[PDB]
């Protein structure tokens, strides 16, 4: 896979929100 | 790509073992046929021919007397050919596209082939077993194969 | 805002785009088409038919010749030199498929040489027109209806008669041992009208 | 790179957050440090780099 970006997005958080999501094949440290 | 080739003339060779390296599974140009006369790009000078017959002229090719070129590389002095010349060979088959709609045919007379020259007349040349013992290793290839 | 979206077209037709979108700030949609093809050439063409033959293997969309060695498991026979009058075995594909290729070639009589398929054979060794029995070392013969083989068809004298049949038919018959004389690798006359 | 601009996009604020579309790169590109600079096209001046 190997991106070099992800996870661009928006989202109301009504207090507490859960997202799920695929970390990619990187074997590099991902800064969130 | 560069080897060496067989000495011509060669006395009671096995044919046989021809049989063998034409069954091989890296074995899909085999033919036998004049060669005709060559090119200058040193890494392959084309060698193209006058096809007398085959045997497994294999992936993807057709029907003889196509004439197609058999290129050589200058690092391979083992394995001179002659303009003119009736010969014999095994290897692995031509690399089948190019500008043309194919490039089938086109030799690649690679390193570990088989080479010897082919016998234009065997009756004057003392004892013809030598030319038909070529001649019943292509028979074998052709009845009973690989 | 935040949502997410996949699209496909219906069953059975073909799209063409990104596969999926998400609904941002409160108006856009990213990365989506403004026109777009939801179906297409989902039909290839079919039945292209190259010539073949049973000497022969088409291909390019177009007729050719087999290689006399992948003829090789035709019935044996007698046969003669390209350019000399002596005899010496062959098969009926191998001989037809070098034809195919314009090499020469000559008949001869089913008695006319060696061939090894002259007579019936034993167990672990048996020809398309025949098997091994159960719990046997001898192989028997099939009847016409085992034709899991192409075939060749060929001309062979039969009741004192010449006939054309399949060559698998030809080999069932010899290898059960009736009454059969092969005339040519070629068929008959004997269907003319 | 070379100071010359060469696109402008707008869109609309309705969350304090404004997602523009996603620029390509132009197909033989100057590179270097591009430059986005930001406008509201109201009475405002309030420019962002």
């Amino acid at each position: 896979y190997f991106p070099e970006s992800w996870l661009w997005e928006v989202h109301l958080v009504p207090r507490r929100k859960q997202l799920q999501f695929a970390l990619p094949d990187s074997l590099t440290t991902w800064e969130i | 790509d560069c080897g060496q080739m067989q000495e011509e003339l060669d006395l009671t060779i096995s044919a046989e073992t021809r049989k063998q390296t034409a069954c091989k599974p890296e074995i899909a140009y085999a033919y036998k046929v004049s060669i005709t006369s060559i090119t200058v790009e040193n890494v392959f000078v084309k060698y193209k021919a006058t096809l007398l017959d085959i045997y497994k002229t294999g992936e993807a090719v057709a029907e003889k007397d196509s004439e197609i070129t058999f290129i050589k590389k200058v690092t391979c002095t083992n394995a001179e050919l002659v303009k003119g010349r009736q010969y014999l060979i095994m290897g692995k088959e031509a690399l089948q596209i190019k500008y043309n709609f194919s490039f089938r045919y086109i030799y690649p007379l690679d390193s570990l082939t088989w080479i010897e020259y082919w016998p234009r007349d065997t009756t004057c040349s003392s004892c013809q077993a030598f030319l038909a013992n070529l001649d019943e290793f292509a028979e074998d290839i052709f009845l009973n194969g690989c | 805002v935040g949502e997410k979206v996949t699209v496909s077209c219906s069953g059975g037709m073909s799209l063409e785009g990104p596969s999926a979108f998400l609904c941002g700030s409160s108006l856009k949609w990213s990365p989506e088409m403004k026109n777009a093809r939801c179906v297409q050439k989902e039909n290839p063409l079919t039945q292209a038919v190259p010539k073949c033959q049973r000497w022969e293997k088409l291909q390019n969309s177009r007729c050719v010749c087999k290689m006399p060695y992948e003829c090789g498991p035709s019935l044996d026979v007698c046969a003669q030199d390209e350019r000399s009058k002596r005899i010496l075995p062959l098969t009926v594909c191998k001989m037809h498929v070098l034809h195919c290729q314009g090499r020469n070639y000559t008949l001869t009589g089913r008695d006319s040489c060696t061939l090894p398929a002259s007579a019936e054979k034993a167990c672990g060794a048996c020809p398309l027109w025949g098997k091994c029995d159960a719990e046997s070392s001898k192989c028997v013969c099939r009847e016409a209806s085992e034709c899991e083989e192409e075939g060749f068809s060929i001309c062979v004298e039969v009741n004192g008669k010449e006939q054309t049949m399949s060559e698998c038919e030809a080999g069932a018959l010899r290898c059960r041992g009736q009454s059969i004389s092969v005339t040519s690798i070629r068929p008959c006359a004997a269907e003319t009208q | 790179p070379e100071g010359s601009e060469v696109d402008m996009v707008e869109e609309i604020d309705h969350i304090g957050i404004i997602s523009f579309p996603d620029f390509k790169i132009p197909s033989n590109p100057r590179y270097g440090m591009w430059t986005i600079k930001a406008k509201y096209k109201e009475d405002f001046s309030t420019t962002g780099t």
